[PDB]
RNA sequence: AACAGGUGCCAGGCCAACAAGAAUCCGAUCCGUGUAUUCCGUAC
RNA sequence: CCUUUUAAUUGAUUAUGCUGACUUUAGUCCCGAUAAACUACAGUUCUGCUUAAACUGAGGAGUCAAGUAGGUACAAACCGUACAAGGAUUAAUU
RNA sequence: AUCAUUGUGUUAUGGUUCUAUCGCAAACCAUUGAGA
RNA sequence: AGGGCAUGCAAUACCAAUCAGAUAACAACUGAA
RNA sequence: UGUAACGGUACAAGCUGUAAACAAAGG
RNA sequence: ACCGGUGGUUUGUUAGUAUUUAUGUCAUCAACAUGUCAAUGAAAUAUCAAUAACGAUGAAAA
RNA sequence: UUUUUUUUUUUUUUUUUUUUUUUUUUUUU
RNA sequence: UUUUUUUUUUUUUU
């Protein structure tokens, strides 16, 4: 926002906190006269609405001197009833309460210091459009600024400008006017007119208009067109099943998450759930079953087998892990051979099931060995 | 089809002409969903 | 009366921005777990409840639409079928367990 | 759109105020209704709803207009609506209405 | 399965069968005709028969 | 074709069409036609709007947003 | 038509050197909704005419300004 | 990064927020770092001191680079034991718990703070590395109700009665008229 | 060349085109031909409580 | 049947006896270079 | 035919919950599944 | 690379050949019956045609087309417009 | 190697066709679960 | 599949001489599918 | 079974069927 | 050896592929309109800074 | 003021339409 | 070409 709006807000809203600071005695004196600082905008709008005719950057000039004397007075009208300073100005906090000490105050001085600089015949111009580059380094090089600062006053003359011409065009209507900054800004959202369209063609010039467009191009091109329906336009269908859509509603009370938000956390909760139906119930026990048979015969397999049988997976759709329709997996179908029945060949069995094991370890312990020794 | 032409002549749906073909987007041999 | 359509709501110009914003705020959908704890007649009363703010937003909505413009706090309408549809649903089961024992009665 | 039964327990009608235009009386208001509801369905709605007086009820048909897909670089050159087909009811209510809410502005 | 049909319990008609939930997790068979409650099932072990085609093959 | 249902015009209207064509969009009935052209009108067939008393209703539309933890406190309890 | 769908593009492709100006009817409709405005009390022309950030309070202009020299 | 095929999955991760990992290829080969971000949906990592491109602009004049996202096969995990990359292979307890194990070393990796990681508001799915500043405003420094808000106590009130309601219902259907009279 | 709605829907209309001895199983735009259009494709991974298949044969 | 053939032909025959050509320098030809690449690797394969 | 998918382009030893090298040299920018050499897993 | 094989239908200035682009003729041809004024101290420009009355106790004496063609900022855009009871007894309010 | 100069030679720009799969059984083989 | 699921495709054929229609008192009254 | 119309969704070659993108907690 | 669940091969690396609609006619009827769901880039979670110039990221850009 | 409905006059059906949803124990208040 | 409480039914007629 600019200086116009939000100084007067943040002056509004000192008043009111200053105002409530006051005790019954020197409250119920003020409630039949008001203050100064509750009644800025008023003033604002009937100055800007004074003048008759065109507006000239000597009228602005003389609008925002008279905006900065009002707030001159009224500071001197809110030192006027505390007028004592040995125990209220620390209780109070009047460092913080003082126009005069906000940074708004010290931009208005800004742009009277730059508006000071102007030429005569730039002064009695309408419109930023014959402005030079090279002009305006000139003024910023005499003002001791940045160029940043006297382009914002010519911002602000043709947001001026605009104001006017809107507020000519709802009093000749006899209609309500805003009377705060959040009508003002309410209202001008669809009640706004910036552009008056010419015949043969011609251009009409707007610097609060150039402004907006350039900063909407700028803010454009950074867009996409993929996800967005068009008409006449095939749409991709398997993308808009997993796809997360920013559009609807989030409930925190709702468990499950949406399936158009978190499919993946969607997929992995029913997964998580239970079995369900007659195919699941049946892999469970089928399942179950062989980790009770291995368990009971440990010793009889690798680490990795018995991990395996560990693994519990419920509500698979049917065919998930094809390669043609299903998941990625880089283990297949694998079985481990079952021990003999004939104890002389079982001890065999294990004597080589612990071989490997023992050969994997050594592997293993080398490697500790080494790492130990290397770290000299 | 005139009034005079159109008063002497049945409706498609009330024949048999209907369930005797396999014309479909696919191609020319459609199969029923159960079959 | 007739006011209510448009009391309190963005519509009315009898009121100024800041409380248009401040009336805009709103809650959570009633769930299913408070819906399913209340009698019929507390149901049906909250059912009129929702269908009047379904109607106060619709205007708002179309009015938005007017201009070309996306409605302020859109989420509303979400909140309100969410609640009429889970107060259906548990009047619905309620009715469903009556069948079941009909069904084995005859049986 | 469904039939309305005999006892209605859970309406479904939606009411909303339709910004129109053009010129309205005083004692006159704009609203936008489904196209399957009937005069005195419509008077018995606001009588017993919102209970707000009603004298007489005006209905008309609502049908867009059609549109073509001819401007943009890539046009595609199909047919389209905007909106959707409704019933424009006029109810002449009692007391008066502003016509800030019944009538457009527009500087 | 197209050209059989399920016949109702007291109308002894072809009908249709929906299964309903309880409160409890009771699920319940019940006609469109007479909305009545379907019968059990019969046990395996009596419709359990011996399969001559297979060993004749 | 210039005339039907092939440049988006749709389906035909009581609108788009002579004067006679008969052609609603869905309504009750409530009454019959005589032999004379009149109609007579019953309030037998038009229906009931049931609304329950809303003069004292504690309820609203939306739940507070505190209601989540309280209700969320309540089941640590019973674990 | 609006649609655009007939045959009116035909004649367009041949060149022409003016057409008609219904200045007649348009002037009457003009002052029609100017009577229905001035009635009420508002002036439409001068909001129309009026320079961008111009302010003209009544019936005022340039020759206003003659005789307020002060 | 981009959305990936539902098919590409991952079903059981093997890295977690705050992980110290390093890069296996690109451009800044040879580089470690710790997690800070992962995407279960798209297939990638966040890694500190890698792929730091986007600037902006602070109230102080300066400027910070934040580091970019990365495929999560482009990492390798790192044995403090032995401070050397290894491969990772989970294991299954008969507990129920799920472990790392080495397979250099074959030393067992444990998990690490569960307590400073973040998830999205949004989307779970998407978990992010607390920082010591947010966790300590949880753990010593720690919305109004709307005018259409419905009291905390009255919402929880109950009212249901199994009796009443059947006594009602049946009733309530058995009392029924076919005709209007009261209209006009 | 008169046109004539009246005639058009009397002679080219939907329940006239049925009694004309065409054709049929060429496809239509505004017409009810009898051309078999395969519906609604197999699951992914989506939830399996959700997917719709059948209407009238399960109508109660 | 024409001079086309004869450019796409003089292209390919430029590019073909190459090693260490990209996809995006392949162009059109990228199956056809894979291929001549795979069958050339035959060669070096043993028992 | 290790076309089984992906990873920046041609991967048995890298991601893919169960085997197997962050392997060495070469490389315009420029990652690089690429050339040369070599090890290992396999009832994949 | 070489060598063996190939049912590729494998070969182009031309069939007024089929499907497209782009030159020449070539800044050539084509332009509908009637306009003007809006000022430096008041006013009524000329011409063609001639059903232009909107409560008077009476629904302006009819049909059809427009698949909504006399609404809207010197807009081919957006946004609106069909009330058979005529809602404003709005002769009041300020 | 005839530009006498309205030509030719080189080079550059412009014009210029448009291919990223959302798929892959009802046949065969192997393995496994209950009951004969 | 927990719940719900407007309307149109002219339907007593899960049966029964043929010939219009919500499928026709005899006869008049007829026939290559 | 296969399809057409209207409505919603972000007015769309998708989804959906006024309960118009979900019930997951029955002691 | 029926019946349920899982995996692989062939069809098929050598063969191919269609569902929506603008336009013609009274009707039958005929018909392959208009690159892609798409700035570009492996990555936009790299499109920074601003006034001219020199500056930032990227293999390559204004 | 028309359309709707009887007659002329016609299932000579104007797809998504109607005084037309299973046809009077209707709780007359 | 039927005009005001709805049906069935007979003769004449400006």
């Amino acid at each position: 926002r600019e200086l116009g709006l939000g100084a007067a807000s943040a002056i509004e809203q000192k008043a009111s906190a200053f105002f409530s600071r006051l005790t019954d005695v020197q409250q119920r004196q003020l409630e039949k006269q008001g203050l100064l600082a509750s009644r800025f905008y008023r003033f604002l709008v009937i100055s800007l609405m004074e003048k008759e005719g065109t507006f000239t950057y000597y009228d602005f000039y003389v609008w925002r001197k008279g905006c900065l004397a009002y707030l001159k007075a009224a500071e001197e009208e809110m030192q006027g009833i505390v007028g004592k300073s040995a125990r209220k100005l620390a209780d109070l906090g009047w460092e913080k309460l003082r126009p005069s000490t906000s940074p708004e105050f010290k931009e208005m001085e800004l742009h009277l210091k730059i508006l000071s600089h102007f030429t005569p015949e730039e002064l009695s111009r309408d419109t930023a459009e014959q402005f030079t580059s090279a002009a305006i380094k000139n003024i910023a090089k005499a003002a001791e600024t940045s160029v940043k600062n006297v382009k914002n006053v010519l911002l602000g003359h043709a947001i001026a400008l605009t104001d006017r011409t809107w507020y000519m065009r709802l009093m000749e209507m006899q209609r309500p006017i805003p009377q705060s900054v959040e009508d003002y800004l309410l209202l001008a959202e669809t009640d706004r007119p910036y552009m008056i369209r010419l015949p043969y063609g011609e251009k009409f010039y707007n610097y609060e208009l150039e402004e907006a467009l350039a900063k909407k191009r700028a803010s454009e091109r950074h867009k996409s067109q993929r996800d967005v329906p068009r008409l006449g336009r095939k749409q991709h269908r398997i993308r808009r099943l997993f796809v997360p859509n920013a559009r609807v509603a989030f409930d925190r009370w709702a468990r499950i998450p949406h399936a158009r938000l978190d499919a993946y956390g969607n997929f992995l909760y029913r997964l998580n759930q239970p079995a369900k139906g007659a195919a699941a119930v049946a892999r469970a026990a089928e399942r179950e079953k062989l980790r009770v048979e291995m368990s009971e015969n440990a010793e009889f397999y690798s680490d990795a087998a018995l991990s395996a049988s560990r693994i519990t997976l419920n509500n698979l759709p049917p065919g998930a892990f094809r390669r043609r329709t299903g998941m990625q997996r880089k283990s297949g179908e694998i079985h481990h051979v079952a021990p003999p029945r004939d104890p002389v060949l079982r001890e065999l069995f294990a004597a080589a099931i612990q071989r490997e094991k023992d050969e994997k370890r050594n592997r293993e312990r080398r490697a500790q060995e080494d790492a130990a020794a290397a770290e000299k | 089809i005139r009034p005079r032409k159109k008063g002497m002549r049945l409706d498609r749906r009330r024949s048999k002409k209907q369930y005797k073909h396999g014309r479909h987007v696919g191609g020319w041999n459609y199969r029923w969903l159960g079959s | 009366g007739i006011d209510e359509l448009w009391k309190g709501s963005y519509l009315d110009p009898t009121i100024g921005a800041k409380q248009k914003e401040a009336n805009a705020v709103a809650g959570d959908a009633w769930p299913a777990c408070l819906l399913r704890m209340k009698s019929f007649e507390d149901l049906h009363k909250l059912w009129y409840i929702c269908l009047k703010e379904k109607n106060l937003l619709m205007g708002e909505r179309w009015a938005a639409r007017q201009h070309k413009q996306e409605m302020k706090q859109p989420e509303r309408l979400q909140k309100v079928r969410r609640t009429m549809r889970r107060i259906l649903i548990v009047l619905t089961k309620r009715e469903i367990q009556q069948q079941c024992l009909r069904a084995k009665d005859i049986l | 759109p469904p039939k309305t039964p005999r006892n209605v327990f859970f309406p479904w009608q939606v009411f909303s105020v339709h910004r129109t235009g053009a010129f309205l009386e005083r004692r006159r208001v704009a609203l936008k209704v489904p196209v399957n509801l009937t005069k005195f369905e419509i008077q018995s709605y606001l009588e017993k709803i919102y209970g707000a007086r009603v004298l007489k009820v005006s209905t008309l048909i609502v049908v867009p207009r059609r549109r073509r897909d001819i401007f943009g670089p890539r046009p595609s050159m199909r047919y389209y609506r905007v909106g959707c087909t409704f019933k424009k009811a006029i109810v002449t209510l009692e007391d008066g209405v502003p016509d800030a809410v019944k009538m457009l502005r527009s500087s | 399965i197209t050209n059989v049909a399920l016949l109702d319990p007291v109308v002894k008609r072809p009908t249709r069968v929906k299964r309903r939930f309880m409160m409890n997790g009771e699920c319940v068979r019940i006609s469109k005709l007479s909305g009545s409650a379907m019968p059990e099932p019969v046990s395996t072990s009596a419709l359990r028969q011996p399969n001559l085609y297979q060993e004749y093959l | 074709a210039k005339v039907g249902p092939s440049k988006g015009r749709g389906p035909l209207l009581a609108k788009f069409a002579p004067v006679g064509f008969k052609k609603g969009f869905g309504a009750i009935g409530l009454g019959r036609h005589t032999k004379k052209g009149f109609f007579i009108i019953n309030t037998m067939l038009v229906p009931m709007f049931k609304v329950p008393d809303l003069s004292n209703c504690k309820l609203k539309c939306y739940v507070a947003p505190d209601t989540y933890r309280i209700v969320q406190q309540s089941f640590n309890k019973r674990e | 038509n609006k649609v655009r769908t007939d045959k009116k593009e035909r004649k367009r492709a041949f060149p022409q050197r003016g057409f008609w100006k219904k200045q007649n009817f348009l002037q009457v409709k003009n002052n029609t909704v100017r009577l229905a405005f001035a009635v009420q009390g508002v002036d439409l022309l001068k909001l129309k005419r009026l320079r961008w950030g111009e302010v003209r309070k009544g019936n005022t202009g340039w020759w206003t300004d003659d005789y307020r020299s002060p | 990064m981009k959305f990936v095929h539902p098919r590409h999955w991952i079903l059981q991760w093997k890295i977690r927020p705050g992980d110290k990992v390093v890069v296996i290829s690109g451009k800044f080969k040879t580089i470690r770092g710790t997690v800070l971000q992962i995407d279960k949906m798209r297939n990638g990592v966040s890694v500190s001191g890698v792929k730091e491109q986007k600037r902006v602009k602070q109230e102080d004049g300066s400027f910070i680079r934040i580091p970019g996202l990365i495929h999560v096969s482009n990492v390798m995990l790192i044995d403090q034991a032995i401070d050397l990359p290894t491969r990772v292979a989970l294991r299954v307890d008969d507990r129920g718990n799920v472990v790392r194990i080495s397979k250099k070393s074959g030393l067992v990796i444990p998990w690490p703070n569960g307590e400073m990681i973040k998830f999205g508001d949004n989307r779970k799915s998407r978990e992010f590395l607390k920082s010591k500043e947010e966790r300590d405003v949880e753990l010593r420094k720690e919305e109004r109700a709307g005018p259409k808000d419905t009291p905390a106590e009255v919402a929880v009130e109950r009212t249901y009665d199994y009796q009443r309601d059947v006594a009602t219902m049946q009733a309530l259907r058995q009392m029924m008229t076919k005709y209007n009279r009261d209209f006009r | 060349n008169e046109s004539s709605p009246l005639h058009m829907g009397a002679g080219s209309a939907n329940w006239t085109a049925v009694a004309r001895l065409e054709d049929f199983t060429l496809r239509g735009l505004s017409h009810p031909p009898w051309i078999h259009v395969s519906s609604r494709p197999f699951y992914g991974a989506g939830g399996g409580a959700v997917l719709a298949a059948c209407m009238s044969s399960a109508v109660w | 049947c024409n001079p086309q053939q004869t450019r796409r032909k003089q292209q390919y025959a430029s590019i073909i006896g190459k090693q260490g050509l990209s996809k995006k320098q392949c162009g059109i030809f990228w199956d056809y270079y894979k291929r001549k690449c795979k069958k050339r690797r035959s060669t070096k394969k043993f028992i």
